[PDB]
C-alpha cells in the first residue's frame, strides 16, 4: 500500500 | 480506458429504497463481496491501517477474506475477518434525487486520501449538491494545530462509514  | 472502475449514478423507480452500497447506504449484515471487488482492508502497518484492497476469496466456514492489496509494486495477500473488510459503494447516489444516501456535514468517515491507497478519518465538509460533484472532506492530520487538513475532494467512490 501507498501511504501518506 | 482513462476511468476504469468509476461509479454509475443510482436511478430508482417510484418506492425503491437506494440500496445497500448505494453512496452512505450500509451492506446488509451478512453481505458477502465477489471476487474482484473493492473494499477498504483495515490490516496491521508497522499500528493498522485501512487500505484499498481487492477481494480474492471468502470462506464462509472462516468468515474470513482472502484479499490483494492493489499497490504499484505488485500484490500482497492479506487474510482478514469480514469485521475488517468494508465494501466500497457500487453505486454514487444522485443528490437530486436520494439526498439522504449521502453523507451529511461533519459526519466522521474514512476517506482515500490524495496519491495514496489508504482511508484516513475525515470529518464531511459538503456533500455534493449535483450529480457529478464529489464531497469535500476535512482530513484529520496532526501536523496541523487544530488537527484537520483544508477542504479536499473525495469522490463517493472512495468515502465510506468509520
Amino acid at each position: 500500500a501507498r501511504t501518506k | 480506458l482513462y476511468f476504469q472502475g468509476t461509479l454509475p449514478l443510482w436511478i430508482g423507480k417510484p418506492g425503491d429504497k437506494p440500496p445497500p452500497l448505494c453512496g452512505a447506504i450500509p451492506a446488509s449484515g451478512d453481505y458477502v463481496a465477489r471476487p474482484g471487488d473493492k473494499v477498504a482492508a483495515r490490516v496491521k502497518a508497522v499500528d493498522e491501517q485501512w487500505i484499498l484492497a481487492e477481494v480474492v476469496s471468502y470462506s464462509h466456514a472462516t468468515n474470513k477474506y482472502e484479499v490483494d492489496d492493489i499497490d504499484e509494486e505488485g500484490k500482497e495477500r492479506h487474510t482478514l475477518s469480514r469485521r475488517r473488510v468494508i465494501p466500497l459503494p457500487q453505486w454514487k447516489a444522485n443528490p437530486e434525487t436520494d439526498p439522504e444516501a449521502l453523507f451529511q456535514k461533519e459526519q466522521l468517515v474514512l476517506a482515500l486520501y490524495p496519491q495514496t491507497t489508504c482511508f484516513y478519518r475525515a470529518l464531511i465538509h459538503a456533500p455534493p449538491q449535483r450529480p457529478q460533484d464529489d464531497y469535500s472532506v476535512l482530513f484529520e492530520d496532526t501536523s496541523y494545530a487544530d488537527g484537520y487538513s483544508p477542504p479536499l475532494n473525495v469522490a463517493q467512490r472512495y468515502v465510506v462509514a468509520c
